[PDB]
RNA sequence: GUGCUCGCUUCGGCAGCACAUAUACUAAAAUUGGAACGAUACAGAGAAGAUUAGCAUGGCCCCUGCGCAAGGAUGACACGCAAAUUCGUGAAGCGUU
């Protein structure tokens, strides 16, 4: 078990690097702190370029590029080796809640904001290529696996899937009762994990050939409290386990097959915003509003 | 007010502290009163320092009232700092002031 | 000196709103009993109320097992005199100041060396529950306790500051009422507490087991059984009291007559068999 | 803890001498001795000192 | 050393009392479970949440209370059993010498 | 009652002042406790002995005076607690063992007396102690036990 | 009365260190109070001969 | 199963089944309400929260203005959220907070205004009195007499 | 409350949006107790004859002093029928087996 203090404020997001050897953490302090996973878990960055809260972190699939969506209306792209802010996408009129970069090349990025716009990008160009206008605020976006689709969840409860080729809404999924704070797509690309404020975590069949009712599995046991934070969700790399942020200070991991809890680990003092799995070894980190990151082995 | 309150708190009300920071007794004291009212050098030093401020400040008051010429004011302040021993008795309660008191005599002679 | 991070407070003092802002002042005042300095916590219990503060240190609070403010008991909310007398308990703590100081250091020594988070030394002498206490104890808050003080200028009859006035504009309690003359010390030690006396007299008037003077009948009557209670249910309950051999039931009355081998067992039986007695959701009336 | 400045010196030393001798007489006696006569031994020391000064 | 240096610091804090004002803003939240739960008492909730703020000490206020007042010292810890060997026999002849 | 309380207050103050000045002089405590014993104020006498033990628990004569006072007033269980504490703290003080058995023997608790004797033999006391235990069986003709 | 010490020894047992208590129950047994007899007792009788 | 109930500061990561499974056996009757609750200090369980400053302060303010709030407790039943207190006004006022445009906006009290600062002894900017409810209140012709009695009765004691 | 509303649409009112978002040991009081010399009568200063420097020791005794300095009568007090466990010899008279 390892404890990683040193954020002055709430930790909203944390991600392992795809090679497993290094870790990124960021939150309300606006700084992005890069940690070694092994050894003394020492720090060796301060990334300083933002002016507002860092809402989400994502690496690209090779790990050279770190993407940070911020409430400052900008998306920063960092070089992981040098720590230089490579680019500033500044196209959004309101807070940027989320981002996610494409699995396959080229280096596309998509974004969701409280202005109700879902904007696609290309890192080569300074402007948005395409904007889908949602009627209400968007809290989390991810691509699909094929990099052709944006999936967005918002405060309008429904899950909306766009197609970049037709520029049109293509299918919608209904069942969640409240704001979709978090979306995450499995490494195989078949399934999506969703967290919503209705105290349910669900798995949906994202594949083209799903049944008409796409909700395959329902998980329970997390809590959303009065702080209404954007509690995120993540998959294990093998797809056997799922984790969800919960505001009741307990760190939840479910077995996807048996639908049981497997770990419900105490020790945080605040709302847990994101939980992430290490890619190779069974190490789990959980980021909480108590200004601490907890890292520990599971079996 | 501070030194006044410190007297009244001990209920030593037979002492009087006047508006020029003299302390004088209103009667002949018993031995027991004379013991109880024997303040130490810390209290007496602070009192005489306050006296030295009032001589400075009242000179400026006399000028702002128009009772004295500006040239009289200047010679007034000069007189004070040269003569702080004679005018205030400070060196009774802290003997090391004979450094400063000599040095002001030298400056007097020099100027 | 006592330095604590959280005040021992009952729900009625603590307030009706579960979001509380309070200020922590180290060594702000002396304890109203033991005169030792303690950490004073002060908070607004609700929309209109006194903005209360802790009056006694946790040490004195631990010994009696009372809230630091109202000095009513953390288990029942009754006053100290009522709780101890109901258990026939008495406090050996000295009454004179010099001996109280000696006693104070002793308890300081004890709490520092022991676990100290516990009443159990003083509670251990009388752990038993009593039907008297459970009947009297507040099931619900008494927020009226919290209301602002009376405006003294208004009682004088020339209330300047007008309708802004946060203090109450209503008649004070009459000074001839014995309930006005209360003292924190007297409430803490539990000596001549008028609020206690009012409770105890009232509680004494509650109904009781009068029939045992019939010293050679040993049969109990129970009434209100309905048709919805079996012999076996009745027989089980009576069996916990003692040895029995008669059961007879009168269906018109819906009453049973049940006879014990001894009156002593029957009288022991009767102790439980009051208004406490419930079977199958029916509450039953017991007679001889 | 007031100090042994100057005037205290001789009275202090004569306390420490007698306090040291107290320790030795407790230890030197066999464990079955009548637990008394400590004060008697000290008075012999005070006499031996006076005889030494007077030769 | 962490245990002693902290106690050191509390002693050393006496040495210079007025070198500056202390600075204090660790305004912390604690969550509280009142033990004596009920439907009515908390207006509904099982728990209540409390904001703690350390109040600003006035630099100019003198010591409020009497410290010098001595008190009778409490009795010690309970007496240890005396593990001696048996009292070896004193003799009359040595007792006389 | 006022003259009685003033007599009590005057005497106690003189005892407490003497005790405050001469704490190591254990004989002062005994005089105060015996004076309360004369007044039959046993609850005060008890507290004086316990406080005196806190200054010098090793003083053999202090334990004796405390135990004697309880025995006289028929408070047998209080005296038992005093003896039982004494043998645990001061096992080598032979006199305590003899006196304790002597209580039980006068009370005819021949069984209870043995328990005190058996617990004594655990410490392996001096020869004379054993002979007292031997003679105990011999007084009651238990030849085969005396052998063992 | 203008004193900080004195009269306290009349209100209660002043420094009531309790007896230690164990293995025999002795909350039960208790003692006869002092026979007063304030028609023969004297100041010399309390101190003794 | 394998984890003690008397435990703190667990050095490894226990599984759900090996930490949350029941304690076996019957409860004793010898423990009152205060004794059975999992208290850390004499009246209850105190543990350090880190709740976000804007959300605490909002809900706290909301209860004082209306008398409903969203429940801060973090176990209860993990099933559905509720309001607390006068829950009838939560559904009525559509769950707003103080930091919002209110639903009710009517029957405002009337005061003077002379916002010019040019007429001496006539300016009153934000110090304006309401026009109806006015200074120097006293409560009765006869309650005065009854309070006169009470003060007189106090004079008879000393 | 102010500003903006290609707001009704006049310069009267109302609506929306933006910014602005929780002071106060809450009294101009009622109470409650414990204290300041110092006068009134009373009271007389240690060391085994007397006149006297003192330095100590001890603690629910303090005062003066910034003091880990130094004064207060050597600051006062201490002066005590200072009895703690546990026995035996020798003869003489009287009564008993």
């Amino acid at each position: 078990i390892m404890l990683l203090s040193g954020h002055e404020g709430e930790v909203y997001c944390c991600k392992f690097h795809p090679n497993g050897s290094t870790l990124a953490s960021a939150g309300f302090d606006r700084l992005i702190l890069l940690w070694n996973v092994y050894g003394d878990c020492d720090n060796y960055a301060t990334l300083k370029g933002h002016s507002g809260a860092v809402m989400e972190l994502h690496y690209n699939t090779d790990g050279s590029m770190l993407f940070s969506a911020s409430t400052d209306k900008t998306v920063a792209v960092w070089d992981s080796e040098t720590g230089e802010r490579v680019k500033r996408l500044k196209g959004h009129t309101s807070f940027v809640n989320s981002c996610y970069p494409a699995r396959r090349g080229p280096q596309l990025v998509c974004t969701g904001s409280d202005d109700g716009t879902v904007k696609l990008w290309d890192i080569r160009k300074k402007a948005a290529i395409q904007t889908f206008q949602n009627t209400y605020q968007v809290l989390a976006v991810t691509f699909n696996d094929t990099s052709d689709q944006i999936i967005s969840g918002g405060i309008d409860n429904d899950i909306k899937v766009w197609d970049l080729r037709q520029n049109k809404l293509t299918y919608t999924m209904r069942g969640h009762a409240d704001s979709v704070t978090g979306l995450s797509l499995s490494s195989e690309g078949s399934y999506l994990l969703s967290n919503a404020m209705d105290n349910t975590v669900r798995v949906w069949d994202v594949r083209p050939f799903a049944p008409k009712e796409r909700c395959v599995k329902i998980f329970q046991g997390n809590v959303h409290n009065f702080e209404k934070n954007l509690l995120r969700c993540s998959w294990s790399p093998d797809g056997s386990k799922i984790a969800a942020g919960s505001a009741d200070r307990f760190v939840y991991v479910w077995d996807t097959t048996s639908r049981r809890i497997l770990y419900k680990l105490p020790g945080h003092a605040g709302s847990i915003n994101e939980v992430a799995f290490h890619p190779d070894e069974p190490i789990i980190i959980s980021a909480s509003s108590d200004k601490r990151l907890y890292m520990g082995e599971i079996q | 007010n501070m030194l006044n309150l410190l007297i009244h708190r001990k209920n030593l009300n037979y002492l009087h502290l006047d508006y020029n920071f003299n302390l004088k007794p209103v009667k002949t004291l018993t031995t027991k009163e004379r013991k109880k009212s024997r303040f130490g050098n810390a209290f007496h030093l602070c009192r005489e320092v306050l006296r030295l401020t009032k001589l400075v400040v009242d000179s400026h008051v006399q000028y702002r009232l128009g009772n004295v010429d500006a040239f009289q004011l200047a010679d007034g302040l000069q007189y004070i700092f040269a003569h702080v021993g004679q005018l205030t008795g400070m060196y009774r309660y802290k003997y090391k002031l004979m450094r400063q008191i000599r040095m002001c005599k030298d400056l007097k002679h020099l100027i | 000196w006592e330095d604590a991070d959280f005040p021992i407070l009952c729900q009625t003092c603590l307030g009706e709103n579960p979001y509380i802002r309070m200020t922590k002042e180290k060594y702000g005042k002396e304890c109203k009993i033991c005169a030792r300095p303690f950490t004073v916590f002060r908070w607004c219990p609700g929309v209109r109320m006194r903005f209360k503060k802790t009056e006694v240190c946790q040490t004195c609070s631990k010994l009696k097992n009372v809230c630091q403010t109202c000095l009513l008991d953390l288990e029942y909310g009754l006053p100290i005199q009522v709780r101890d007398a109901g258990l026939s308990f008495k406090d050996d703590m000295p009454k004179s100041d010099v001996n109280k100081e000696y006693y104070t250091q002793n308890m300081e020594r004890e709490i520092s060396n022991s676990d100290g988070t516990r009443p159990v030394g003083m509670l251990g002498k009388a752990t038993s529950t009593s039907d008297m206490l459970l009947k009297l104890a507040r099931t619900t808050p008494y927020y009226k306790r919290n209301r602002p003080h009376i405006c003294s200028f208004w009682v004088k009859g020339e209330c300047k500051r007008g309708e802004e006035c946060p203090y109450r504009h209503e008649k004070p309690t009459d000074p001839d009422d014995p309930l006005a003359d209360q003292n924190i010390k007297d409430r803490y030690y539990g000596i001549n507490d008028p609020v206690a006396d009012k409770l105890l007299k009232r509680a004494s008037t509650m109904p009781r087991l009068d029939p045992p003077e019939d010293k050679t009948i040993t049969t109990l009557y129970v009434g209100g059984l309905g048709d919805t209670i079996t012999e076996t249910d009745l027989r089980n309950h009576f069996y916990q009291f003692g040895e029995i051999r008669t059961i007879t039931v009168v269906q018109r009355q819906q009453c049973a007559f049940i006879q014990f081998a001894t009156r002593q067992a029957a009288e022991v039986a009767a102790e439980k068999s009051f208004n406490k007695l419930i079977v199958n959701g029916r509450r039953l009336n017991v007679k001889w | 803890a007031k100090t042994v400045t100057k005037q205290r010196v001789e009275s202090h030393f004569d306390l420490e001498l007698r306090a040291a001798v107290m320790h030795d007489i407790l230890d030197m006696m066999p464990e079955g001795i009548k637990q008394n006569k400590a004060r008697t031994i000290l008075q012999h020391l005070s006499e031996a000192w006076r005889c030494w000064k007077a030769n | 050393r962490v245990a002693l240096e902290k106690s050191v610091s509390q002693k050393v804090a006496a040495a210079m009392p007025v070198r500056a004002a202390d600075k204090l803003a660790p305004a912390q939240y604690i969550r509280y479970t009142p033990s004596q739960q009920g439907v009515a008492f908390n207006s509904g909730a099982k728990q209540r949440v409390i904001r703690m703020v350390e109040m600003q000490k006035d630099p100019m206020e003198p010591p409020r209370f009497k410290i010098n007042k001595k008190i009778p010292r409490g009795p010690p810890s309970p007496p240890a059993p005396v593990m001696h060997s048996p009292s070896r026999k004193m003799t009359v002849k040595e007792q006389q010498e | 009652e006022e003259e009685l309380n003033d007599y009590k207050l005057r005497k106690r103050k003189t005892f407490e002042d003497n005790i405050r000045k001469n704490r190591t002089v254990i004989s002062n405590w005994i005089k105060y406790a015996q004076w309360e014993e004369s007044l039959k104020e046993i609850q005060r006498a008890r507290s004086i002995y316990e406080r005196a033990l806190d200054v010098d628990y090793r003083n053999i004569t202090l334990w004796l005076k405390y135990a004697e006072m309880e025995m006289k007033n028929r408070q047998v269980n209080h005296a038992r607690n005093i003896w039982d504490r004494a043998i645990t703290t001061l096992p080598r003080v032979n006199q305590f063992w003899y006196k304790y058995t002597y209580m039980e023997e006068m009370l005819g608790n021949v069984a209870g007396a043995r328990q005190v004797f058996e617990r004594w033999m655990e410490w392996q006391p001096e020869e004379q102690a054993w002979h007292s235990y031997i003679n105990f069986e011999l007084r009651y003709k238990e030849v085969d036990r005396a052998r063992t | 009365r203008k004193r900080k010490r004195g009269v306290d020894y009349n209100a209660e047992i002043p420094f009531e260190k309790k007896p230690a208590l164990g293995f025999y129950d002795t909350s039960e047994e208790n003692y006869q109070a002092l026979d007063a007899d304030f028609r023969k007792l004297r100041q010399q009788d309390l101190d003794g001969e | 199963v394998h984890l003690d109930p008397a435990v703190k500061e667990v050095q490894y990561n226990p599984t759900y089944e090996t930490m949350f499974a029941p304690e076996f056996g019957p409860e004793n009757p010898f423990r009152t309400q205060q004794m059975a609750a999992p208290r850390n200090m004499l009246s209850g369980y105190a543990e350090p929260a880190h709740i976000n400053d804007f959300m605490f302060e909002q809900q706290r303010r909301t209860f004082a203005t209306y008398g409903y709030a969203l429940d801060p407790s973090l176990d209860n039943h993990q099933v559905s959220a509720k309001y607390i207190g006068s829950v009838e006004e939560a559904e009525k006022n559509q769950g707003l907070t103080v930091f919002e445009t209110g639903q009710k906006k009517t029957e405002k009290r009337k005061k003077f205004k002379e916002n010019d600062a040019s007429n001496i002894d006539g300016f009153l900017g934000p110090w304006a009195k309401y026009v109806d409810e006015k200074d120097v209140a006293k409560p009765s012709e006869e309650e005065q007499k009854e309070l006169d009695e009470i003060t007189a009765k106090r004079q008879k004691k000393g």
